[PDB]
RNA sequence: ACCUUUGGGUUAAGUCCGCGAAGUAGUGAGAUCCCUAGGAUACGAAAGUUAUCGACAGGUGUUAAAAACACAGGAAGGAAGGGGCAAGAACAGGUCAGUGAUGCCCUUAGAUGGUAUGGGCUGCACGCGCACUACAGUGGUCACAGCAGAAACAAAUAGAAGUAAAUGUGAUCGAGAGGGAAUGAGCACUGUAAUGUGCACAGGAACGAGGAAUUGCUAGUAAUCGUUAUCUCAUUAAGAAG
């Protein structure tokens, strides 16, 4: 069954990045403490572990994406997720997308632990990293 | 002071002023023998229900 | 009922120096002996001095709006090269309704009552 | 005068005494009766929530609303 | 074969189609998600307003699951509402007697007959000369 | 035509080509009547937006709406 | 055994009355006969200001060429396939074939 | 502003003078006589003209 | 969730035993016509006094989407009069719905000023306003007074509508939509 | 010379109904055409598409005709909504810098003809027209979701074109933390050539809702919010056209 659309997802995102904070499994950009998501964001995050919440997200993307049978997910597919209006002075505000550096990194992360396995025109889940939400959301609702 | 009386409406007659704002108006007061014309400036219906201030202030031109 | 023929009978009689008037006439005159149930005549330019003007000629029907103009009316221009300027000309001829399609439409127009006789 | 941030020991005090017979109570209110900034006003309003002294009636998206010990609500 | 009927709903540009059938518990679904979770309120009131004029033991015994397409928020609470109305009347048309059908379409019409009928509403097209539909640019003098 | 340049390296010693681009107005001139300015280059037409509009019946163009 | 016959016409008038006399045909050998496809009409359009100067009021135009298109898929033997081909010619009609 | 006009008007006065043994007053009638008894091409013209009829027999 | 009882206003408010209380205004108050949320799309305003059979609080959110820059946003509005009915509800007592009936019931001017010279000269004189047009007025001045009072001010945007409804059901000369009313009627008077 | 005759009702329209020294056919209006809304018995086995059909002031009530309104059923109700086409006559209205359309005057190897390398068209005391961001809290910032018209997206470890945005929930900030103008040393891209564009850091001007005046807009309209596999286009949209 698709099990993830039993939970709601400002429940689910915080409840992953702590299960992932406590065992390391993405490691954070060098300076991620002083860089910003996007050029047209305005000031860097004020969560110091956004980059675990980008993690617990990255992964729920992929859930979703599973559970609708969609083509795999690209590195541009997630930039566009992610992106936002640009201020630019005296003109009208503009689409931009998010920068694929942070996006990368994770991505390679979760190779390493067997959590994303890249295909031709794409990357997809793997058993470990859909058995672990299947086990948070089980205890999750009840 | 809350002084009202209450009135209905039995005929309209003539759209009226500059660019025809008003609607002149023939009303009996509902306690009295009374029956007047008005000048009202709304959209009105024939036998709605209006409050006036005064029982005797007159539009002779009917 | 080609007035791209028509239009150049006309180009012609300017250069053979004959009146604008007599040569429009006779153009008339063909197309609606050859079965058009109108046409427009227009000639523009330094015709008759220094002052240019134009002349419109309008005979039988002629239709301008909607749809019906697109099947019916049928339009040539030219124009003629003369030592004090180049004369315009303009043609438009209304076709005939013809029930085998080869002069003009098989159905007549859309706006058009018949009202059958009684036995 | 400009607004203050801290609450000091006597407002603390008077301020329970005044929280009681209010009805519905809100940011504003602490910070145009007494001096208090809008930063030091959502602080001690949250705290009294957790000691039971008021209790929340609202909290959608930012705009959030509380009362005190005589609020009644209508009944069917 | 199981008992099932098939309806579509519009508003501006939103097209939805329901699906209903034969069950033993009242369930339904909006873009996978129950009413107790989907994310968007407006939603869930507009849907709780239509099953409360019909009558809850109409809706006993029977299940829903509505999809979606095109406009926008708004546009598609309303393009669902019809979608999920509709069903209901086919279904009591089909599977049992017609006074009910009669019955309950005349409550549904007493309230709102745009439950049950479409707005032909759209946007009207731009013209030359001015910014949108009908405003027109700045003319000047001196 | 595509036409060629020679440029020097830092040594102004070695030489190498580069090639010229065909771009701007110079190449795009009106098949019609060798205009520079208004030309449509939608559909790989090269005609004027005046020239365009006497001929646009003859290529089978219509207003429809 | 199957053939994809593309009708593909700027005129809607000659389309109609190809498809109709193509029609005709195929009912007439009878092979289990069908009418045609009608197709998504390629539409490709211009925008541009009527006056050859900028004077007067700015008055656009669009104009918008339209192919349209019939397709027949159609069961036949070989030699009816070459034999039948002699229909498809001295049409301003583009005619294409596919087979399998 | 709908105004049946001076077309619309002749033939529906020519039908009425010839045909009146066979209108009724129910316009999906008069309808059917207009389409068998007169060659109006344009839909939006024999609907104007059957409404027409209709309102001639009933004077 | 919350219930699966009898439809009330914002799942909360009883929607019954409701007067308008002046038969003059009776026939032009929809308090009818129950709806879970002030929102309806219902296609009134293409008719001749559809905009009268509009229900009342739906009336009363439409008069907030104002000042330019918050044109369409109907949501904001929704959750800005929801909060102040939690504050009126709590500080009345009472239905909120009957605070808002009673504001609009004092809020409209009876008697008005106009031009009615037509063969001459334009002379303003008063005049006697119809129903519906009293009401229209009502709903205007209460919203005109809340905007302009929150404009550059700490108070937050609900506790002003609440603040203001209150006094206007009660009559007082702390409302700004009260003292105005009281300003057109004495000019009325003035001219008469 | 010229007029066709008494100016009463109706429509958007000499559109029509009355009446007449006038009467008959036509152009213009309407009809037709194109798009948007409803409709398989056709076609397909994929789940849509297209459709010679459907509305006529037709029904009831309003006591000459022509008409109009108020209800009612109906996908749709008074030109169904929106475009497109579109009389005669005019104007010394605009364009010879669109044209191997063109009369006449002028120049024509020291060219007013071509070509090449540069510079200008972009200069700045100042008066005007039209647009774009604003003056905050019905706000700002962080993150998270999530939805178009439909369907096109090598790769990228700070960052250096792309598949919405308003918006929804939670935090935060607290009355010039609103606002981004002039400017600094940099880091890249397009190009034959930067003067053009992108990015990061500093810097932080007026402006606290506008005098006399003045411009559109009746419903999916105005206003708000983004987007162009549309046009310009090597690179450039604060412009048009969708
Ligand atoms: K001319
Ligand atoms: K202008
Ligand atoms: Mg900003
Ligand atoms: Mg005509
Ligand atoms: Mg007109
Ligand atoms: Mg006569
Ligand atoms: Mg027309
Ligand atoms: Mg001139
Ligand atoms: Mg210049
Ligand atoms: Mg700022
Ligand atoms: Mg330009
Ligand atoms: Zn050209």
């Amino acid at each position: 069954n698709t099990e993830i659309f039993k939970v709601r997802h400002d429940t689910f995102i915080p409840a992953l990045s702590e299960y992932l904070r406590t065992n390391k499994t993405v490691v954070p950009i060098k300076n991620f403490d002083i860089i910003k998501t996007s050029r047209g964001k305005e000031t860097s995050p004020l969560d110091i572990n956004w980059y675990y919440t980008r993690a617990a997200s990255i992964i729920r993307k992929l859930l979703i994406s599973k559970a609708k049978n969609e083509k795999p997910l690209s590195i541009v597919r997630f930039s566009s997720e992610y992106g936002c209006a640009k201020d630019r002075g005296n003109r009208p505000n503009k689409h931009v997308r998010a920068s694929k550096g942070i996006i990368i990194k994770i991505l390679n992360d979760l190779q390493e632990k067997g959590w994303v396995e890249k295909k031709e025109n794409g990357w997809t889940l793997k058993k470990e990293a859909e058995e672990v939400s299947k086990q948070l959301i089980e205890k999750l609702i009840n | 002071s809350e002084e009202v009386y209450i009135g209905e409406v039995l005929q309209t007659l003539e759209k009226t002023g500059p660019g025809g704002g008003l609607t002149m108006c023939q009303v009996q007061l509902k306690d009295q023998k009374r029956t007047l014309y008005r000048a009202i400036m709304g959209p009105i219906a024939v036998g709605d229900l209006v409050a006036l201030l005064d029982c005797e202030r007159e539009h002779r031109r009917g | 009922l080609c007035p791209a023929i028509q239009a150049e009978f006309i180009r012609s009689k300017f250069e053979e120096n004959i009146p604008y008037r007599r040569s429009v006439v006779s153009a008339i005159k063909n197309i609606k002996s050859a079965g058009g149930q109108g046409c427009v005549i227009e000639v523009s330019g330094k015709l008759k001095g220094q002052r240019a003007r134009s002349v419109k000629t309008i005979d039988g029907k002629i239709i301008h709006a909607g749809q019906p103009k697109e099947e019916f009316m049928r339009y040539a221009t030219t124009s003629v090269l003369l030592k004090q300027g180049i004369i315009g000309i303009k043609v438009g001829i209304m076709l005939p309704q013809d029930d085998e399609g080869i002069k003009g439409p098989v159905y007549d127009m859309v706006d058009k009552i018949k009202v059958l006789p009684i036995k | 005068v400009k607004r203050h941030e801290r609450v000091e020991d006597d407002i603390f005090n008077k301020i329970v005494k005044d929280v009681k017979n209010m009805r519905i109570l809100t940011r504003t209110t602490l910070s145009e009766r007494y001096n208090l900034s809008l930063n030091i006003s959502i602080k001690l309003l949250r705290f009294l929530e957790e000691n039971q002294i008021i209790k929340l009636i609202s909290s959608h998206r930012g705009s959030k609303i509380y009362a005190g010990s005589k609020y009644e609500p209508l009944k069917v | 074969s199981i008992a099932q009927v098939i309806t579509k709903g519009t508003r501006k540009t939103a097209i939805s189609k329901c699906v209903c059938s034969e069950s033993n518990e009242f369930q339904l679904m909006v873009d996978n998600m129950t009413l107790d979770v989907h994310h968007d309120n407006f939603l869930v009131a507009k849907i709780k307003e239509i099953m409360k004029i019909i009558g809850y033991e109409h809706l006993e015994n029977l299940k829903f699951e509505l999809t979606t397409r095109g406009g926008g928020p708004i546009s598609r609470a309303y393009a669902i509402r019809q979608a999920f109305a509709k069903a209901v009347i086919s279904y009591f048309g089909k599977y049992y007697d017609e006074q009910r059908k009669q019955d309950i379409k005349e409550q549904i019409m007493k309230f709102d007959r745009a439950a049950l009928v479409a707005d032909p509403r759209r946007v009207e097209p731009k013209k030359y000369g001015g910014p949108a539909a009908r405003a027109k640019y700045t003319k000047s003098y001196r | 035509m595509n036409k060629q340049m020679i440029k020097y390296n830092a040594d102004l010693e070695t030489t190498f080509t580069v090639e010229r681009k065909d771009f701007g107005r110079t190449n795009r001139r009106c098949r019609a009547c060798f205009a520079y300015n208004g030309v449509i280059r939608k559909y790989d037409l090269m005609i004027c937006r005046r020239c365009f509009r006497e001929y646009a019946g003859d290529i089978g163009f219509k207003i429809y709406d | 055994i199957n053939v994809e016959l593309r009708l593909l016409c700027s005129n809607k008038k000659l389309l109609s009355d190809l498809s109709n006399r193509y029609y005709n045909y195929l009912f007439q050998n009878s092979p289990t006969a069908k009418k045609p496809r009608v197709l998504q009409p390629f539409i490709c359009d211009v925008t541009t200001r009527k006056s050859p100067c900028g004077q007067g009021t700015a008055t656009w135009s669009k104009y918008k060429m339209i192919i349209h298109g019939r397709m027949f898929a159609l069961q036949m033997t070989h030699q009816m396939l070459k034999d039948s081909a002699a229909f498809l010619q001295n049409t301003d009609v583009e005619v294409r074939l596919t087979l399998k | 502003g709908q105004i049946k006009g001076k077309s619309v008007r002749t033939a529906s006065k020519v039908i009425v003078e010839r045909y009146f043994n066979r209108l009724t007053n129910d316009f999906y009638d008069n309808r059917n006589v207009v389409i068998d008894v007169a060659e109006i091409r344009s839909k939006k013209l024999r609907n104007k003209v059957s409404g027409c009829v209709t309102k001639l027999y009933k004077r | 969730t919350e219930t699966s009882g009898d439809i009330k206003l914002f799942g909360r408010y009883p929607y019954t035993d409701l007067e308008v209380k002046d038969i003059t205004l009776e026939k032009y108050i929809n308090v009818a016509s129950k709806v879970i949320l002030p929102h309806t799309s219902s296609r009134l305003n293409t008719k001749k006094f559809g905009r009268t059979k509009i229900p009342v609080v739906e009336r009363f959110v439409n008069a907030m989407m104002r000042k330019g820059r918050n044109n369409g946003k109907k949501t904001l509005a929704m959750r800005i009069v929801k909060d102040a009915f939690f504050i009126i509800e709590g500080v009345t007592g009472q239905n909120p719905i009957q605070i808002l009936v009673d504001a609009i019931c004092n809020s409209g001017p009876r008697e008005d000023s106009a031009r009615i010279g037509k063969g001459g000269v334009m002379k303003r004189s008063s005049v006697d306003v119809s129903p519906l047009r009293r009401i229209n007025i009502a709903i205007f001045l209460l919203a005109k007074g809340v905007r302009n009072s929150t404009f550059k001010d700490i108070k937050m945007l609900p506790e002003i509508i609440a603040e203001e409804l209150i006094n206007a059901a009660k009559n007082t000369q702390s409302s700004f939509a009260v003292k105005k009313k009281e300003e057109i009627e004495r000019i009325a008077k003035s001219n008469r």
